[PDB]
């Protein structure tokens, strides 16, 4: 595990933790998945919690946060994630859709934060990312 | 916004989403 790597963990955490209080609850779960166009039930997001939830405290600290997203690293589930960026449905993610995406969650980027995500999924060069492009990053 | 310690990664944030 590099150093950089943690630092992605820690700020897909605070994306989550809202009010930066160090756990994710339900509440913040469903928050993030609505902006995303998204709509879990209260059992869902229960059951999200359940499944990490170690101490049984009812809320995601750190540790059961990275478990969670190690558990999710079919088809179906790729194309629905890539359709949450792909909003014109042209097949690319642009930097501008990307964008768009970050800012519905909170996250105001920089020109130059945008490109550098971009640049991390681009294989061939073109300046956005494709269906196959977006597979072998999930992948 | 640039955070230090902290880093934005399409890959993690594409696992957050469905
Ligand atoms: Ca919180
Ligand atoms: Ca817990
Ligand atoms: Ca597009
Ligand atoms: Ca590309």
């Amino acid at each position: 595990l590099t150093e950089e790597q943690i630092a992605e963990f820690k700020e897909a955490f605070s994306l989550f933790d809202k009010d930066g209080d160090g756990t994710i609850t339900t509440k913040e779960l469903g928050t993030v998945m609505r902006s995303l166009g998204q709509n879990p039930t209260e059992a869902e997001l229960q059951d999200m919690i359940n499944e990490v939830d170690a101490d049984g405290n009812g809320t995601i600290d750190f540790p059961e946060f990275l478990t969670m997203m190690a558990r999710k690293m079919s088809e179906e589930e790729i194309r629905e994630a890539f359709r949450v960026f792909d909003k014109d449905g042209n097949g690319y993610i642009s930097a501008a859709e990307l964008r768009h995406v970050m800012t519905n969650l909170g996250e105001k980027l920089t020109d130059e934060e945008v490109d550098e995500m971009i640049r991390e999924a681009d294989i061939d060069g073109d300046g956005q990312v494709n269906y196959e492009e977006f597979v072998q990053m999930m992948t | 916004k640039k955070r230090f310690s902290f880093k934005k990664s399409f890959k993690l944030s594409g696992f957050s989403f469905k």
